[PDB]
């Protein structure tokens, strides 16, 4: 087994920037990793991937080039750094575990471990 | 100055004690050897063109040991990651090459044995499921498996093992060393079974990509900026199928490609 716990969340303005971490307990164990995001009243959407031992990537088209995952084993954490944050981007974040990931790592319903969210807010305008 | 004979390098995996750390380990290195100085492609690792690839390159070695203590060496192809042949002892066994080029190139695999044997049929699955009497997908993987397989073929010698039962331990290597090594996806289902301590036989989304590796090979190095000309059909792990049009989604599934 294992156990998820993601952090990092918070409210930044637009073009902000977040990490988040998912701290796997009491160790990431070569687990794949996926992100996930869901706003009120909307689907859960896969957002990003990464393996557990070629640490190769996986990113959802709304997301690329803004949005880079990343596993620190010795840390038993995967990154998800979040820039150029949009208001779109508003939503709960989860991650979830597999092993391996499901073919195509948005499929939400064959993860095995889910952590509890992390809330990101994006405000609609800039500050001031 | 001495001359010594020509060696090719051993990479060890043993199912005594075995984690997912120490299987982990094993087919980072089985990929490490397979992939040195190769070309990469789209991110993927190509294996080397079996057209002018020199001989003392041609293979790499899988010496596995169990909690038995017994120890059988496989040979691997690097243009395949498949295996060509095992030693065991003082015996050395090969499946029927498919060409003369190759049937030379196995000439070169443990000349240290007294006795070569060249099995009559090859090692594809289909085959080697009709010898032993039972498709991938009823045959159970894990570490037990393995442990097993490794005692079969070592007592293929002795006389205590027949041939279905041979290959029915080729099948069980085959799956966890050559089709792990080719696919991060199978790595993480063998890895599995060793967490729970389980055995179970593949599903149809293992088949289906072990099936699948030269079309996916192919594809990918035949793309357009990674846009697949035509979509791959997969199936998922309850049998139904899923079409792959673009690179980006083989990305985590795979971890090295024939030459195309
Ligand atoms: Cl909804
Ligand atoms: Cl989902
Ligand atoms: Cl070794
Ligand atoms: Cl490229
Ligand atoms: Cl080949
Ligand atoms: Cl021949
Ligand atoms: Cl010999
Ligand atoms: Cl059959
Ligand atoms: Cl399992
Ligand atoms: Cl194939
Ligand atoms: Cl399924």
């Amino acid at each position: 087994q294992v156990q998820l716990a993601e952090s990092g969340g918070g409210l930044v303005q637009p073009g902000g920037s977040l990490r988040l971490s998912c701290v796997a307990s009491p160790s990431l164990d070569y687990y794949g990793i996926g992100w996930f995001r869901q706003a009120p009243g909307k689907e859960r959407e896969g957002v990003s991937c990464i393996t557990g031992s070629e640490g190769s990537t996986y990113y959802a088209d709304s997301v690329k080039g803004r949005f880079t995952i990343s596993r620190d084993n010795a840390k038993n954490t995967v990154f998800l750094q979040m820039d150029s944050l949009k208001p779109e981007d508003t939503a709960v974040y989860y991650c979830a575990a597999a092993d391996p990931l499901p073919l195509v790592c948005t499929w939400g319903d064959e993860y095995d471990y889910w952590g509890q969210g992390t809330q990101v807010t994006v405000s609609s305008e800039p500050k001031t | 100055a001495m001359i010594f004979p020509k060696q090719y390098p051993i990479i060890n995996f043993t199912t005594a004690g075995a984690t997912v750390q120490s299987y982990t380990n094993f087919i980072r290195a089985v990929r490490g050897r397979l992939t040195t100085g190769a070309d990469v492609r789209h991110e993927i690792p190509v294996l080397p063109n079996r057209v002018g690839l020199p001989i003392n390159q041609r293979f790499i070695l899988v010496e596995l040991s169990n909690h038995a203590e017994l120890s059988v060496t496989l040979a691997l192809d690097v243009t395949n990651a498949y295996v060509v042949g095992y030693r065991a002892g003082n015996s050395a066994y090969f499946f029927h090459p498919d060409n003369q080029e190759d049937a030379e190139a196995i000439t070169h695999l443990f000349t240290d044995v007294q006795n070569r044997y060249t099995f009559a049929f090859g090692g594809n699955y289909d085959r080697l499921e009709q010898l032993a009497g039972n498709l991938r997908e009823n045959i159970e993987l894990g570490n037990g498996p393995l442990e097993e397989a490794i005692s079969a073929l070592y007592y293929y010698s002795t006389g205590g093992t027949q041939l279905p039962t041979l290959a029915r331990s080729f099948i069980i290597c085959i799956q966890m060393i050559s089709e792990a090594a080719r696919f991060q996806y199978i790595e993480g289902e063998m890895r599995t079974r060793i967490r729970y301590n389980r055995r179970s036989a593949p599903d149809p989304s293992v088949i289906t990509l072990e099936n699948s590796w030269g079309r996916l090979s192919t594809a990918i190095q035949e793309s357009n900026q990674g846009a697949f000309a035509s979509p791959i059909q997969l199936q998922r792990r309850n049998g139904s199928k899923f079409s792959v049009y673009d690179v980006s989604i083989l990305i985590p599934i795979i971890a090295l490609m024939v030459y195309r």
